C-alpha cells in the first residue's frame, strides 16, 4: 500500500468500452522485463468471468458508468517464471471539456508482490561488439 | 446525455491477444 512503488499500469477505453490503449510507463522504470507478461496476465484475470457471475472488470463499469468510479479487490495469479503475484485495478470516468472529443475509462492497475523478489540482477547487458 | 450510461456495452468483452501486444508496443507509424 501507500504511495510506495513503481510497478503498475493504466488503460485507456472509448466510449465503446473497447481498449484504444495502454500505458505501461511505470513498469519501464522498474527496470524488470517481463512488463508484458505481467500486464496480460493481471488484465486477463481482471476481464476474467467469476464462474458463474461477470467479469471483475463488468462490475467495476457499472460501477464507475454509474458512480464515477470504482476499484476490484486484488486478485492472484502466476507469471512464466511460476512467480505467485497479486494486483488489483480501478475505472475511473473521464470526459474531456476542452476538446471536443468522447469521454473514456482509465483502468489503473496496481501490481502487489506478496513476498519479497526483486534481487540484485541488474546486469543483462554489458557488451555489443567491442566497448572501451 | 450520456454515453459511458450504455455506449461501453453491458457485455464487457475483453480483448483477444493481439490488442494488447500492440497497444503494449506503441510507436504509431511502425518503423519499416
Amino acid at each position: 500500500g501507500h504511495m510506495t512503488g513503481v510497478e503498475s499500469f493504466m488503460t485507456k477505453q472509448d466510449t465503446t468500452g473497447k481498449i484504444i490503449s495502454i500505458d505501461t510507463s511505470s513498469l519501464r522504470a522498474a527496470g524488470r522485463t517481463g512488463w508484458e507478461d505481467l500486464v496480460r496476465k493481471c488484465i486477463y484475470a481482471f476481464f476474467q468471468p467469476q464462474g458463474r457471475e461477470p467479469s471483475y472488470a463488468r462490475q467495476l463499469f457499472q460501477e464507475v458508468m454509474t458512480r464515477g468510479t470504482a476499484s476490484s479487490p486484488s486478485y492472484r495469479f502466476i507469471l512464466n517464471d511460476g512467480t505467485m503475484l497479486s494486483a488489483h485495478t480501478r475505472c475511473k470516468l473521464c470526459y474531456p471539456q476542452s476538446p471536443d472529443m468522447q469521454p473514456f475509462i482509465m483502468g489503473i492497475h496496481i501490481i502487489d508482490r506478496e513476498h519479497s523478489g526483486l534481487s540484485p540482477q541488474d546486469d543483462t547487458n554489458s557488451g555489443m561488439s567491442i566497448p572501451r | 446525455g450520456t454515453w459511458i450510461g450504455e455506449d461501453i456495452f453491458p457485455p464487457l468483452l475483453p480483448p483477444t491477444e493481439q490488442d494488447l501486444t500492440k497497444l503494449l508496443l506503441e510507436g504509431q507509424g511502425e518503423s519499416g
